[PDB]
């Protein structure tokens, strides 16, 4: 399936059977690299779990108080058991 | 709170309540950590003495859970103003650190230019506390929230009939009968976002409670990010 070159943008198409699969390179996203990489935070938050702001015109994100920016460096890991903001459901 | 409902369990933890001197809650406060209390300055002249109670889900009766905390300093804000209300905001520090626990844990302080953006600019917030569940009925037992839109400045200010400063924001609805209270005075107001409450407001005032053409009014927490962050340092 790789044939008809689906991956956009020069993407790394995998062949298999009645499918194929595109490794995006740098700055692309969707099942061909056809979507933009999150550059700005106006479009969904830059994919930031909390805070996002805009550095070198890239998205970065940062988290609260009480929290990790994870390796992903999207989500925010909470250091202990009661983080801000975070409704205690337990029961 | 007028309509809404009451908060489900660990819905709403940074939930305070200050109790004077009958113990009874007559504002309420965010709770920004173990040993800080988001509040209104005005509030600081409703108690002749009063103590902070968190934890607590029902005014009716003792259930467990509640812990009592002693003010140790009271952090009011210079310029507030007690005809206009403007810089309605205090931090309370307490003599005895809050215990995290169910139903008792603080709201995040958001970084002011992302609360501006990504917060203040959701659809809506949402108000808390224990004050009135009409204009002019009793409070309420029972700790309750109150999902309430965000209103644009100027469509705020026209429906002001006293001035809405750039410390303030309205939020509510225009006839539908919903809105914060007596009571709720000093309460949160948290915006939501990826299912972490951050504290956008605090309840200031209003005129009259869920009024035709009249919203809650708040206090812009953006606009005292830093003001807090030195005040938490205090004592
Ligand atoms: N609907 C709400 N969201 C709301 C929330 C909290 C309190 C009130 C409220 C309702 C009626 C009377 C009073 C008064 C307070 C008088 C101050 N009035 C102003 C007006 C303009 N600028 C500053 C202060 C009371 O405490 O009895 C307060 C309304
Ligand atoms: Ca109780």
């Amino acid at each position: 399936q790789c044939e008809t070159s689906p991956c956009q943008n020069q993407g790394k198409c995998k062949d298999g059977l009645g499918e194929y699969t595109c490794t995006c390179l740098e700055g692309f996203e969707g099942k061909n690299c056809e979507l933009f990489t999150r550059k700005l935070c106006s479009l969904d938050n830059g994919d930031c779990d909390q805070f996002c702001h805009e550095e070198q015109n890239s998205v970065v994100c940062s988290c609260a108080r009480g929290y990790t920016l994870a390796d992903n460096g999207k989500a925010c890991i909470p250091t202990g058991p009661y983080p801000c903001g975070k409704q205690t459901l337990e029961r | 709170i007028v309509g809404g409902q009451e908060c489900k369990d660990g819905e709403c933890p940074w939930q305070a309540l200050l109790i004077n001197e009958e113990n009874e809650g007559f504002c309420g406060g965010t709770i920004l950590s173990e040993f800080y209390i988001l509040t209104a300055a005005h509030c600081l002249y409703q108690a002749k003495r009063f103590k902070v109670r968190v934890g607590d889900r029902n005014t009716e009766q003792e259930e467990g859970g509640e812990a009592v905390h002693e003010v140790e300093v009271v952090i009011k804000h210079n310029r507030f103003t007690k005809e206009t209300y403007d810089f309605d905001i205090a931090v309370l520090r307490l003599k005895t650190p809050i215990t995290f626990r169910m139903n008792v844990a603080p709201a995040c302080l958001p970084e002011r230019d992302w609360a501006e953006s990504t917060l203040m600019t959701q659809k809506t917030g949402i108000v808390s506390g224990f004050g009135r569940t009409h204009e002019k009925g009793r409070q309420s037992t029972r700790l309750k929230m109150l999902e309430v839109p965000y209103v644009d400045r100027n469509s705020c200010k026209l429906s002001s009939s006293f001035i809405i400063t750039q410390n303030m924001f309205c939020a509510g609805y225009d006839t539908k009968q919903e809105d914060a209270c007596q009571g709720d005075s000093g309460g949160p107001h948290v915006t939501r976002f990826k299912d972490t409450y951050f504290v956008t407001g605090i309840v200031s005032w209003g005129e009259g409670c869920a009024r035709k053409g009249k919203y809650g009014i708040y206090t812009k927490v953006t606009a005292f990010l830093k003001w807090i962050d030195r005040s938490m340092k205090t004592r």
